[PDB]
């Protein structure tokens, strides 16, 4: 259905893509915005603190681009293209970095209340803060040889597929696969905790919100971004080797808006489903 | 610009500051309770189970509590209770023996107990309970109904129903229920409780801290 | 408060020595301590520095490299090893307690001194009359100079005032150039202008009598000067 | 019993009562006078220059 | 026994009528005619850090460069305020301290608090190192306050509402002073510290004979607990500070108030007051955590000294007037010129 599939893959990049990024721009930026107010210390608040930056970095990539899939034309120049597109990914595996000292932090309360802990200094907290800007920024600059222009060229369909397509994997190996096990490995361990010691004391309230938002956590990272890895990675394959591709990446730019959620819902998960901060962020 | 005597006070001055940072770490581990009740409500039993103020150190698997009994204080509890704000909780003591006991002297310890509980100082500091005497309640009730001192009870005599209704009259003076927690006990099993009802509200406060709670 | 000094003794040229002094009756922990020694036939010459916690170590030139001075706080012990010594290190080594705060008073004690034998930019303070001839029951003053002033813009003048009485070891007299020491008479009385300092003894007793030292705390090579001998 | 107490509570009421306290015209005059005689030398109330004030910043 | 009540209403009656009598003035009306203060602009010139609980009290040395500090993490701290250097740090027996003190002589410190007990430490040891040389015990109640006389007599105000005054060398209270009906929270000697006054939780000031043991004045103005109290640098008046909001002036010779300071807008308490050099300028610590800056012969502000994130518990002027330092529960003290 070679007509249909083509038209079809036309109208998600034109108008989907657009719509979707517009809408994620509205509220991401929106929501970033006062919780970096509310937030303005302890090493959880760095990590969080951290994360929303990043992810606020990432919002700040969106416009341009929407414009460009509007116009269909990268009128910015080339510069900008590299800029914008580096920057996008470079922001997209910081937050997911982020995320996962934010469960490790999150598993060191509970097991160091009182943060005896090496890893719970604000000077550890920053120093890993940066140290996270730092590792990602060099793990992420061979992306540069694949996002040359030629025109405006999607980072899965943009380069060699032979080099693009190892590179991709390891990205995504070191970039969303160790991430995720760590993540899971360490709110599996918080999850456990909180229900051994729900009601040491049968009168007490119980942990089930806890409990909820650390399933909830791992289940909203693990499901926004396996399909994009696993799309992005198919979809590069797809041009290695020998109207087949057009299926592949249309179902590869359904799954792009998806990943970037993330970045759109953090704010309300990690800072306004928190009663605290919220009470925090009302009373300020 | 400063001169060697001047550098050597400010390498003093550092190294006060960093003993200051250490005693300031160390203390952050501890557990600081407060301990109030009724004069004759048990508090002193409890303290051993673990002219001013008494403080007392005990540990308990790992965590080091700090009890400042301040019982000894005549003077005007207004003018002194912020000192304590901060403390992980207030442990309770009443007396279940105090129906027809005067100074009435039940309702003495609930007025205690509201004064304690809705103080602004205490908006979010836990509350351990403790119901004391329960052997001499069971004794005594047997004898004298609870109607002398709630003339609207109108369950049993019985000691379980009679418990009950004194904790919940109790646990009803919380003016701020979403806020605060009471754990109410009867009176090792006191310390295991304390120790319970304290890490609870650690965890609760570091939850609260992670934006968990 | 005792500082006993210990590891004197013949040593042969270019070899070790390892000088101690046990600290009691102090917080040793608190005090920065001083190495000062003083040549069997010339005046006190200060050799090193070590500061509260460790921190800070200094050494004059003439020794710098050659020794270290370390201490042990826990066991209140400081340590001066001595290595390659020469003939010019034959002296009787003090250790001097100094603790360094608003108001406090540094080279308050000296120890006992131990006598070394070896077998066969800085600040210059002058004190030009060598020896003064004095009865008891008279009136002397002791004058002072160095080459830089040593008023400090923080309003301190960091001239200090010691005397040596025969088998003695060197007490403080005056610290800063005008704040009388603690026990110290107050008959003695100390003054100066910044580059120019005097020390004075009223009704001066029998029990007066020696070299006073003056001493300059401006600067890392601490310096004192030749000393001025006062003799019945 | 309260004898004693009330006794000694109104010989110090008798004792309050027999001072010889003055016109409050006369001492609001003697603190203005105190004020006014002390206000060149209070740096709060007449700021000093920099070079003096021992609290200079940098 | 009614003849004696009866007797003492009459004599309540009696000063009263004495009072109105000698208040055919006020101090508005005096010094209506005088230029207002210009609006008072002060600024942090230090800001002494180390301290990791709420500050409860602070006092200068007589040098006007070292201050004491008490905070109730169990720690008094020597500043100097010059370079904000740590000269010592003091750990107490109990963390409750409520209040400190420096000798005049610069060679003691005290403190006291919820243990009822007074101590005196000595800064000058030939050890190097600060020991605890006196402990005053026998107050029934919180140590409220306590001031050095001399290197030997310390005065000091407890919440059994009593007052002492103590020979530091044997270790007894010379002189109890009673009459207070509730706790005594505040306390200022006079500048020839031969006479003191102290406030109370029964609204009232009393003004002692440190010799003679026994109350001269009381002074009934305010309509709470009174939080604080000073003297004015003429020694002939005192202002105090309490939690009905507002401050009040009383003048020992004409035996009774002569203004208060109080605004609209400002309705919480008082936790310190002191005075300027002069004794133009009140400065007042309140709840709200800013402390405010009253013109003490119109009554009207000159100035805030906000900066301060929590209540600001106490405050202290030089005694050459150069600065002013306001600890707070945020536990930070702040030099203010």
């Amino acid at each position: 259905t070679c007509k249909n599939w083509l038209a079809a893959e036309a109208a998600l990049e034109k108008y989907y893509l657009s719509i979707f990024y517009g809408i994620e721009f509205v509220v991401g930026v929106l929501g970033n915005t006062i919780v970096v107010y509310g937030y303005i210390w302890n090493s959880s608040n760095i990590y969080l603190f951290n994360l929303s930056v990043s992810d606020l970095a990432f919002l700040c990539t969106l416009p341009m681009l929407i414009r460009s899939y509007a116009n269909g034309n990268w009128i910015y120049g080339d510069v900008l293209c590299i800029s914008n597109r580096y920057v996008l990914h470079a922001n997209l595996y910081t937050s997911i970095l982020f995320l996962t000292f934010i469960s490790i932090d999150r598993y060191l309360i509970i097991k160091y209340p009182f943060r005896e802990h090496l890893l719970q200094k604000k000077e550890f907290a920053i120093l890993i803060s940066l140290a996270i800007w730092v590792l990602v920024t060099l793990e992420l600059l061979p992306i540069l040889p694949l996002i040359n222009p030629v025109t405006c060229n999607d980072f899965a369909s943009s380069g060699d597929p032979n080099y693009n397509l190892i590179y991709s994997m390891c990205l995504t190996l070191l970039g969303f696969l160790i991430p995720l096990f760590v993540m899971c490995f360490f709110y599996y361990k918080i999850a456990l905790f909180l229900k051994q010691r729900n009601r040491q004391v049968a009168t007490a309230l119980p942990l089930e919100k806890p409990l909820n938002l650390v399933i909830m956590a791992v289940v909203i990272f693990s499901v926004l971004f396996t399909p994009y890895h696993v799309m992005r990675n198919v979809r590069i394959a797809s041009r290695l080797g020998s109207c087949t591709q057009v299926v592949i990446n249309s179902f590869y730019i359904v799954t792009r808006p998806l990943a970037f959620l993330n970045s759109v819902i953090n704010p309300v998960f990690y800072f306004l489903l928190g009663d605290h901060f919220r009470d925090m962020l009302m009373n300020q | 610009t400063l001169s060697a005597e001047d550098k050597a006070a400010v390498e003093r001055s550092k190294m006060i500051d960093r003993n200051l940072r250490e005693d300031g770490e160390k203390a952050a581990r501890e557990v600081k309770l407060l301990l109030l009740g009724a004069g004759e409500s048990g508090k002193n039993t409890i303290v051993k189970q673990m002219t001013g103020i008494v403080e007392t150190h005990f540990t308990f698997k790992d965590l080091h509590f700090k009890m400042f009994d301040v019982g000894a204080q005549r003077s005007e509890r207004k003018k002194w209770i912020h000192c304590f704000e901060g403390v992980t909780a207030i442990i309770f003591c009443v007396a279940l023996s105090d129906y027809d006991l005067v100074l009435n002297r039940m309702h003495a310890s609930m007025k205690l107990f509201d004064s304690i509980c809705n103080n602004k100082w205490f908006t979010d500091t836990s509350i351990i309970l403790f119901l004391n005497k329960k052997d001499l309640f069971e004794e005594k009730i047997k004898k004298s109904p609870l109607t002398i001192c709630y003339p609207e009870y109108a369950g049993s005599n019985t000691y379980e129903e009679a418990a009950a209704y004194i904790q919940c009259q109790f646990e009803d003076l919380n003016k701020r229920k979403d806020t605060k927690e009471i754990y109410t006990h009867f009176t090792t099993k006191n310390v295991q409780f304390v120790f319970d009802a304290v890490t609870d509200v650690i965890i609760k406060n570091n939850l609260k801290d992670c934006g968990l709670f | 408060v005792q500082l006993v000094e210990s590891g004197g003794g013949l040593v042969q040229p270019g070899g070790s020595r390892k000088l101690s002094c046990s600290a009691s009756g102090f917080a040793f922990s608190s005090f920065g301590m001083h190495w000062v020694r003083q040549a069997p036939e010339k005046g006190l010459e200060w050799v090193a520095y070590i500061s509260s916690g460790s921190g800070t170590i200094y050494y004059a030139d003439t020794v710098k490299g050659r020794f270290t001075i370390s201490r042990d706080d826990p066991k209140n012990t400081l340590f001066l090893q001595m290595t390659s010594l020469r003939s010019e290190d034959t002296a009787m080594y003090y250790c001097v307690r100094s603790i360094y705060y608003y108001g406090s008073s540094p080279f308050d004690f000296w120890g006992q001194g131990t006598t070394l034998t070896v077998s066969s930019s800085d600040i210059v303070m002058t004190q030009a009359t060598s020896s003064v001839p004095v009865t008891p029951g008279e009136s002397v003053s002791i004058s002072c100079r160095s080459s830089k002033s040593l008023l400090h813009s923080n309003g301190n003048t960091y001239l200090y005032w010691f005397l040596q009485r025969p088998g003695q070891s060197p007490q403080l007299l005056i610290y800063r150039m005008s704040n009388l020491a603690s026990g110290v008479p107050d008959r003695f009385s100390g003054s100066g202008s910044g580059t120019a300092f005097t020390l004075t003894i009223s009704r001066l007793e029998a029990e007066d009598v020696g070299v006073y030292y003056c001493m300059q705390h401006l600067e890392y090579p601490l310096t004192f000067g030749a000393g001025t001998k006062l003799e019945l | 019993a309260s004898i004693a107490q009330a006794r000694k509570l109104v010989e110090q009421l008798k004792m309050e009562a027999n001072i010889d306290r003055i016109k409050v015209s006369k001492a609001a005059a003697d603190l203005m006078a105190y004020c006014e005689a002390h206000a060149k030398e209070d740096p709060l109330l007449t700021p000093v220059p920099a070079s003096e004030n021992p609290f200079r910043e940098k | 026994l009614d003849q004696l009540r009866q007797e003492a209403e009459q004599l309540k009656n009696q000063i009263r009528d004495a009072r109105k009598a000698c208040a055919d003035a006020t101090l508005s009306q005096i010094t209506n005619n005088i230029d207002p203060v210009g609006r008072i602009q002060m600024r942090t010139r230090r800001t002494l850090r180390g301290h990791l609980a709420k500050i409860y009290a602070m006092h200068w040395g007589t040098d006007s460069r070292l201050l004491v500090s008490a905070s109730q993490d169990g720690k008094l701290i020597i500043w100097d305020s010059y370079t904000t250097n740590k000269v010592h740090a003091i750990p107490l027996r109990s963390s409750w301290v409520m209040t400190c003190a420096y000798a005049p002589s610069g060679n003691y410190v005290a403190c006291g608090g919820l243990d009822n007990i007074c101590s005196i430490y000595n800064l000058k040891t030939r050890e190097g190192n600060v020991r605890v040389s006196r402990e005053l015990a026998g107050h029934t109640g919180y140590l409220s306050c306590c001031r050095f006389l001399d290197d030997n007599q310390i005065v000091t105000s407890s919440g059994d509402t009593t007052c002492a005054l103590w020979d530091i060398e044997t270790g007894q209270q010379t002189t109890t002073f009673t009459g207070h009906t509730g706790d005594v929270m505040s306390l200022s000697l006079a500048p020839d510290t031969r006479l003191f006054v102290s406030g109370a939780c029964d609204a009232s000031a009393k003004l002692w004979d440190v010799r003679e043991g026994m109350c001269r004045q009381t002074f009934t103005g305010h309509e709470s607990d009174i939080n604080a109290i000073c003297f004015f640098p003429n020694g002939n008046a005192f202002a105090t500070g309490s939690d009905d909001a507002t401050c009040r002036l009383f003048d020992l010779r004409a035996d009774q108030e002569l203004m208060t300071y109080s605004h609209d807008n400002i309705i919480c308490g008082i936790t310190s007051v002191s005075f300027s050099k002069s004794g133009r300028l009140l400065l007042a610590g309140y709840d709200d955590f800013n402390c405010n800056v009253w013109d003490a012969l119109k009554a009207d502000r000159a100035g805030v000294l906000a900066g301060h994130d929590n209540r600001v518990s106490c405050l202290g002027v030089t005694d050459d007037g150069m600065a002013v330092a306001t600890g707070s529960w945020d536990s930070f003290l702040k030099i203010w010129n």
